């Protein structure tokens, strides 16, 4: 079955030990850096789904701006960066932070189906094990379309469409009335 | 219609005055010294410019006339012009220090034998 | 040189093209879009209908 | 898996081979330009210098000790690796019918030329130069501006389209010869495509010695031949997506070569020369292309920050949203809308 | 008249394009055999062509050869 | 596989490879000798960048599928793009850089 | 050990050499083919510099693509005078260049102090700075002798014999 | 639903437990926000077409507002450009 | 105040030319108690300005003459 | 002393026109490619040279 082309899913290790790097960099930009790598992991996750559209518009549009303009501030007006997570400043991290991050898989287990009880907290983690899901043959699929169903929802759903264009209006507006200070 | 770091011309008249012109010049002289030592990057240490510059100073403590210590003043102050910013280069920069004995080798111990 | 002046609308799209022209000749191309876009209705005058489809399922 | 790896290294010796006598070419066409004459010397014709040249300046490799040496001994090869080389990956019209592409065409090279910019402004992030930083936030200001207006345009061309892989938009255009044709914004993309990848009558950043006597960082060794080989690359590569999409591929004799392959062969002797003919097609509409930009190389002089501004948000771009407010308009108006 | 020098690289960066655009049209005539090469007709050739893979290579013209109905095909694959 | 993959996965080591060439035979010996400021439209050209972009992410959808929306994503789209050029129409009014000395007024005297 | 068999050999020069000659050739023909420099460019040599750059005696038919950084350079064409006040930043812009590096001296003034020498403010002569390679002589020298000085350069390049001398010819 | 989550979380207490560079913090917040959407891609992914991934289409858009109004006032943390302060 | 002639009396006392720190009085002169030149007067001012990271004016470098003038002024911040 | 008010009737659209596409820019394009098709000056130096007059020192 091509061994390693079905642990090509498990990349979720890659993105673990990426975001372990993105909270305890050295500089302040190598983090911001990385955080590009985890956006491109993500795409790569993404495009092995079966979205790779969504792979490219990731590509396309966070470290295409976002990230862009992340690396765009962090050249000017740098802030004074503490060091690195120094044993002194890693005090009181293991104290809360073991707490929360059973207290977060716990949540995790939340978002199971319908069990009342401590069951469905271990159904989710073996739900792998016992299903491997079953495609289908194409019965009167007439037009080939990806992301133009999501145009045509944009159709049906027109309101927020035309809403998040006052949130664009909002995103440039703002801007100007912050920092351009007006004479 | 501009300056670099505020060198002004005009000389007083009293000497008394010109005390204290010289000697605030000596103030910011020497404040400036590890920001020298910064803006260079010497071997010796800030301690060997400050005796240096009273070195400098004392180099003309006995002269008499204020109308010479006019322009010993404007030298003072245009040269602590010149060393304030990066006009000035190390290489140019290393022109007030004899700091290495072992450039020269055996010398003149002053002596008269030893002209010859 | 002088800038437009809106009081006089046929004086101030002349002293608009003519003196900061770059903006007029967009806004016409702006103008040239949803009025053309309503001046259809009868130029068309019934001229085509697309008709494509989906599956026809049809009726008893 | 054997015929398409050498498929893939015919390919790969293609534009590494093409983008090496490429700077040797407009070096020749400048210098006639420039009523002289380019390289004349280099060994057995002269047609070489630039393959000596590779050679030449691997073996230099200086560091810097205001800056770590793990950002800008990859960050060139950054902008080598993807925005020259795997912006091929979409194939821009691999000149015939086939391409070493799968589907979904045009945002693939959308985003690889989106992903260049920052392999630029980390680049000029080296350093920490007080003097450098700055002009490199000059430079890849100006460079997203005019990627904006890149973008805004060829998504507005595909509204002819409206089908997202690579070939539809070609399949579409023989009709009309579409590109130019039906529309000369191609001009605007044309100087828009100057900015994006900038080889350019700007030369913006390339303050070479205004700054203190260096412009970018002066990292010269190897990821000198990667960021020089990897803006020509970028030149090749935007020029095909020009001769992609809004300059057209498929040259017109071959929608005649109906009238010519039925008067040449009988039936399929192994395809063995409509493909050759394509690729002549597609290669004389970009090599032309490219002409101009060895023009405007040495037409008119660099353009001056504020005004480069002036020239993305204040003109090109009102202009634009007008011009698909009518596309939009016009084909609603005279007949009707295309489909996929 | 003409840079007879100058446009000998135009005429290689001619000819470098002009064999790899020839080597890509043979080399997908010998992929696929003596046919033209399918664009992606999304969702389609996946029960087209799989289908014609499912009976035969190429293509053929027949009644039904299957056997097993020619051993239906039925992918699988792992939970996210 | 088969397809792109090895392009992807060829010029990475390609540019390693060329890379590290010359690591090992260039001369290397290295002797010796080897805040800030600000503007406005350094700044909120690159702020102002972004919607830009993702509303042509928007629109990118739509120019997708044209069709299958016809007559009424015409209108949808154009109420769009009127919402998002009055946006411009806000910032044509300020975005330019300032020359701040230059002064001509009239001399009097007494 | 203890023991010797080393005998008298000859200098370096030598015919019988396998694949030495034809790779150090190569890369010595690859280095002495593109050959650009950096201006340094201080007064009137710089102007018969920026002559060889004029179409009559071209830099582009030989290969002299000059970039305005010095790590990005080869050799450094000192022309025009050289002031007592530049020499410090000469020789920083000297050191900030990669290790196979030549100097030209580009006229008179460059090399011996030329027709000032004399001076208060000048440098006798840029050997007192950067060790040259290939003097040039006279005030402004022809773009005809700059160009002889840079193909006298290359003749120079093609016996470095580098790779051999690797081998301890 | 591993792989959202655990980035989900990674950023959640990353922001929690960053006593220093508050623009690691800033984009620790930024990457909740492609942490959520590998929750919702692969929801929809096995549940159907269009229906959370047009959420998902809408969040990305918006998400670019986000960073936009938290850089445009980041730079207002303070005074404005320049200025002598402390 | 209090400790802040402390360091001033470390860093004089630190300071040559000044053989018997029994002769250093706190409150008490510099050119008199101890023959400082007017040179070396504002040169143990920049000395005592550097050790507390403090920048002073020229008037307050002005009225310098005794420690407790000194300390006076380090009392302001 | 030209007073030289110059308001109006340079021209009448046409000068949108040339201000709207590069037509005065095009001309110097179309002058650099007329330039193009003539004679170089480059002078082989080692197998040729320049004029060398008699009072040449
Ligand atoms: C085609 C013929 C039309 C005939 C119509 C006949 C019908 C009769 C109806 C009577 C009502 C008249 C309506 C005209 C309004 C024009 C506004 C105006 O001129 O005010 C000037 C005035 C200019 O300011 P000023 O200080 O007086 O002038 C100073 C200078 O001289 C400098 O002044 P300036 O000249 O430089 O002003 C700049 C101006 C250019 O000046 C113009 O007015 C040229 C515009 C010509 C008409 C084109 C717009 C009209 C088309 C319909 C509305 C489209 C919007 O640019 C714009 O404002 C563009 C407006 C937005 C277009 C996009 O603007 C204002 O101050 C604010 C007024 C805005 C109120 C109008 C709001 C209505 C907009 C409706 C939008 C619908 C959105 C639907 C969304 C649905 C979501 C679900
Ligand atoms: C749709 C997008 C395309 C263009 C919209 C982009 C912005 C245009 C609006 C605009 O620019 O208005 C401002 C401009 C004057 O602004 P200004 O004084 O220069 O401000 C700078 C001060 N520092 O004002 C201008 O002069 C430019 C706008 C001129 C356009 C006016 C309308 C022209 C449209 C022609 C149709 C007119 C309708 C009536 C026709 C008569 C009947 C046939
Ligand atoms: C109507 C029916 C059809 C409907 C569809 C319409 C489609 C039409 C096609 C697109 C329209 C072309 C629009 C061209 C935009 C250029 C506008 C422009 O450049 O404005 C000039 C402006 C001048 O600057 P500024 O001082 O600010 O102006 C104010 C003066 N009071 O800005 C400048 O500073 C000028 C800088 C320009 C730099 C250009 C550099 C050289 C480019 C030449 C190479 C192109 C030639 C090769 C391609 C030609 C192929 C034939
Ligand atoms: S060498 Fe001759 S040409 Fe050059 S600067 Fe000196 S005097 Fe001038």
């Amino acid at each position: 079955m091509y061994l390693t082309y079905y642990f090509i899913e498990i990349t979720i290790f890659l993105a673990i030990l990426c975001t372990i790097f993105i909270i305890s960099a050295k500089n302040p930009m190598v983090s911001i850096l990385y955080m590009i790598a985890l956006f491109v992991i993500a795409a790569m996750y993404l495009y092995l789904i079966g979205l790779g559209i969504f792979s490219l518009l990731y590509i396309m549009i966070y470290i295409g701006a976002i990230a862009v303009l992340f690396l765009f501030i962090i050249t000017l007006l740098d802030i004074n960066s503490t060091e690195l997570s120094v044993k002194s400043n890693i005090r009181d991290l293991p104290l809360v932070l073991i707490s929360l991050i059973v207290l977060t898989i716990s949540g995790l287990m939340i978002y199971s189906n319908d069990s009342i009880l401590i069951n469905k907290l271990l159904e989710a983690f073996g739900n792998d094990y016992n299903t491997i899901i079953t495609q289908d043959w194409f019965n009167i699929e007439n037009t080939t379309l990806l992301t133009t169903i999501g145009n045509v929802l944009l159709t049906n759903n027109a309101f927020i469409l035309l809403v998040l264009a006052i949130v664009l209006l909002l995103g440039i507006i703002g801007p100007i009335s912050i920092t351009m200070k007006h004479k | 219609i501009a300056t670099a770091f505020a060198e002004t011309v005009k000389f007083s008249g009293s000497k008394q005055e010109l005390q204290k012109r010289t000697l605030a010049l000596y103030r910011q002289f020497l404040r400036g010294a590890p920001t020298f030592a910064d803006l260079y990057e010497v071997q010796f240490s800030i301690p060997t410019i400050r005796t240096k510059i009273r070195q400098e100073f004392e180099r003309h403590r006995f002269v008499d006339d204020l109308s010479i210590q006019n322009v010993l003043y404007a030298k003072g102050h245009m040269e602590y012009q010149e060393c304030i910013n990066f006009w000035k280069q190390q290489a140019q920069f290393l022109k007030y220090f004899p700091e290495e004995d072992d450039i020269q080798g055996r010398h003149q111990p002053s002596n008269f034998v030893d002209k010859f | 040189a002088n800038p437009g002046f809106w009081n006089g609308p046929f004086r101030y799209l002349r002293w608009s093209a003519h003196n900061r022209p770059h903006l007029f000749f967009a806004f016409a191309i702006g103008i040239a879009g949803p009025v053309a876009a309503l001046t259809l209705t009868p130029l068309r005058r019934k001229y085509l209908y697309p008709d494509h489809s989906p599956l026809p399922q049809s009726y008893p | 898996m054997i015929i398409n790896i050498v498929e893939i290294l015919i390919f790969l010796v293609c534009v590494l081979f093409s983008v090496a006598y490429l700077t040797v070419a407009e070096r020749k066409t400048l210098a006639y330009m420039q009523r002289r004459l380019g390289p004349n010397f280099v060994g057995y014709y002269g047609l070489l210098q630039a393959f000596a040249d590779a050679v030449k300046l691997l073996l230099k490799e200086i560091v810097l000790p205001k800056e770590s040496n793990y950002i800008i001994l990859v960050i060139s090869p950054l902008i080598t690796l993807i925005t020259a080389l795997i912006g091929w990956v979409v194939i821009p019209l691999g000149p015939g019918i086939t391409l070493g592409e799968l589907n979904l065409g045009i945002l693939f090279s959308l985003a690889i030329g989106s992903l260049g910019v920052f392999g630029s402004l980390l680049s000029g992030w080296s350093s920490n130069s007080k003097y450098s930083l700055l002009g490199s936030i000059r430079s890849t200001a100006q460079l997203i501006s005019y990627e904006l207006i890149l973008t805004s345009i060829f998504i507005i061309i595909i509204m002819f389209v409206s089908s997202l892989n690579i070939t539809t938009i070609i399949e579409t255009q023989r009709v009309v010869w579409y590109c130019i044709p039906l529309l000369p914004l191609l001009l605007i993309f044309f100087i828009a495509s100057v900015a994006e990848t900038a080889r350019p009558p700007f030369d913006l950043t390339e303050s070479e010695s205004e700054l203190v006597a260096g412009y970018f960082t002066e990292y010269s060794g190897s990821p000198f031949v990667f960021f020089f080989l990897a803006e020509y690359s970028n030149i090749i590569l935007i020029s095909a997506f020009n001769g992609y999409l809004l300059l057209g591929g498929y040259l017109s004799f071959n929608y005649s070569y109906l009238f010519n392959i039925l008067f040449n062969d009988y039936s399929y002797v192994s395809f063995l020369f409509e493909g050759l003919i394509n690729s002549s097609a597609y290669a004389i509409k970009l090599v032309f292309l490219m002409f101009s930009f060895i023009w405007v190389r040495a037409a008119f002089p660099r353009f001056t920050y504020d005004n480069l501004i002036n020239f993305c948000w204040i003109i090109l771009l009102p202009l634009l949203f007008g011009i698909f407010l009518i596309i939009p308009s016009t084909l609603y108006i005279f007949d009707s809308f295309p489909t996929l | 008249a003409i840079p007879f020098e100058a446009l000998l690289p135009y005429g290689i960066i001619f000819g470098l394009l002009t064999a790899g655009g020839g080597a890509m049209q043979v080399l997908h005539v010998y992929r696929n055999g003596g046919v033209r090469d399918r664009f992606a007709i999304d969702q389609w050739d996946s029960q087209m062509m799989e289908r014609d893979l499912r009976l035969n290579g190429g293509q053929g013209r027949k009644q039904v050869d299957q056997a097993t109905a020619p051993e239906a095909f039925k992918h699988n694959h792992v939970w996210k | 596989m088969n397809t792109f993959i090895i392009f992807i996965i060829l010029i990475p080591i390609v540019g390693f490879a060329l890379l590290a060439v010359n690591i090992l035979l260039a001369v290397y010996k290295p002797y010796n000798e080897k805040r800030l400021a600000f503007n406005a439209a350094f700044i909120l050209v690159a702020i102002l960048f972004l919607p830009f972009d993702l509303e042509i992410s928007t629109l990118l959808p739509y120019v997708m599928s044209i069709y299958l929306v016809s007559n009424y994503g015409f209108t949808i789209v154009l109420l769009f793009l009127l919402i998002l050029i009055i946006g411009f129409v806000y910032e044509i009014n300020t975005n330019a850089l300032k020359i701040n000395k230059h002064n001509k007024p009239n001399t009097d005297s007494l | 050990p203890t023991d010797f068999p080393l005998p008298s050999q000859q200098k370096p020069n030598s015919a019988v050499d396998y694949t030495l000659t034809t790779l150090d050739a190569v890369a010595n023909w690859a280095r002495q083919g593109s050959f650009w420099p950096v201006t340094f460019g201080l007064a009137c040599c710089a102007v018969e510099m920026m002559h060889v750059s004029a179409p009559r005696y071209d830099q582009d038919r030989l290969g002299i693509i000059f970039r305005a950084s010095p790590r990005q350079s080869d050799i450094m064409i000192v022309a025009g005078t050289l002031t007592n006040k530049m020499a410090p930043v000469l020789r920083q812009v000297y050191d900030q260049m990669p290790e196979p590096r030549w100097v030209i001296s580009m006229g008179s003034c460059a090399n011996g102090g030329g027709y000032y020498h004399f001076s208060y403010s000048v440098v006798r002569g840029c050997d007192r700075i950067v060790p040259v390679d290939v003097y040039v002589p006279g005030c402004p020298p022809t773009s005809e002798a700059l160009m002889y000085g840079v193909f006298q350069l290359q003749r120079k390049m093609r016996n470095t014999k580098i790779t051999r001398m690797w081998y301890r010819k | 639903m591993f792989i959202g989550t655990i980035i989900l979380v990674l950023s959640f207490l990353g922001f929690v437990f960053n006593r220093r560079n508050i623009i690691l913090a800033f984009i620790c917040l930024e990457t909740m926000l492609l942490g959520i959407n590998l929750i919702l891609l692969r929801n929809s992914v096995l549940f159907d077409d269009i229906s959370g991934s047009l959420f998902a289409i809408v969040i990305i858009i918006l998400a670019g507002v986000e960073s936009a109004i938290g850089l445009s006032l980041l730079v207002s943390y303070y005074r404005l450009r320049g200025v002598i302060n402390s | 105040r209090p400790d802040a002639e402390k360091r001033i009396a470390a860093v004089l006392e630190s300071f040559d030319k000044i053989s018997n720190p029994a002769a250093i009085t706190p409150t008490a002169s510099f050119a008199k108690d101890l023959n400082l030149d007017s040179l070396d007067t504002v040169e143990v001012v920049v000395a005592i300005e550097e050790e507390f990271g403090i920048e002073i004016p020229d008037k307050e470098a002005d009225e310098i003459k005794s420690v407790n003038q000194a300390v006076e002024y380090i009392l302001a911040q | 002393r030209p007073a030289t008010w110059e308001e109006s009737e340079e021209g009448a659209l046409s000068k949108a026109t040339k201000y709207f596409l590069l037509a005065e820019m095009f001309r110097g394009l179309y002058v650099v490619l007329e330039q193009f098709f003539r004679a170089p000056y480059t002078i082989y130096y080692p197998f040729e040279k320049g004029p060398v007059s008699p009072r040449f020192r």
